[PDB]
C-alpha cells in the first residue's frame, strides 16, 4: 500500500491505501502513524 | 456562534477541498508556537447571525 499527505501527522488529513491477500481499503483519515512504517507478517 | 469560516496563510484551497487543520495563524516573523498574541491569532472566526 501508500500514504499520501503533507505532514502525514495528526493535524493532517492523510490517504491510505492498503493492498491486503483479501481486498483493497482506502481510508482518509488523520491518524498519525509512525514514521518507516511496517506490517506484520503473522498475527 | 456554532458556524465557523477560515482564513489561511494566503494559500487559496483547490477545487472541491475542504480543510479541518486549527493551527495557530501566523502573520508575523516569529513563530506562534501554539500561543495566540500579536501577529498570531486563531484562524477560525465565528458569524454573528442575530
Ligand atoms: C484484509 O483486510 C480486510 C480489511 O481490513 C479484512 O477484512 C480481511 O480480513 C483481511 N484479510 C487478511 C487475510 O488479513
Ligand atoms: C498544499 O500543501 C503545500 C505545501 O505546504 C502548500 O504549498 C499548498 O498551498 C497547499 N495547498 C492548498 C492549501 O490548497
Amino acid at each position: 500500500g501508500w500514504i499520501f499527505g503533507t505532514t502525514l501527522d495528526s493535524k493532517t488529513q492523510s490517504l491510505l491505501i492498503v493492498n491486503n491477500a483479501t481486498n483493497v481499503v482506502i481510508k482518509v483519515c488523520e491518524f498519525q502513524f509512525c514514521n518507516d512504517p511496517f506490517l506484520d507478517v503473522y498475527y | 456562534y456554532n458556524y465557523l469560516y477560515r482564513l489561511f496563510r494566503k494559500s487559496n484551497l483547490k477545487p472541491f477541498e475542504r480543510d479541518i487543520s486549527t493551527e495557530i495563524y501566523q502573520a508575523g516573523n516569529k513563530p506562534c508556537n501554539g500561543v495566540a498574541g500579536f501577529n498570531c491569532y486563531f484562524p477560525l472566526r465565528s458569524y454573528g447571525f442575530r
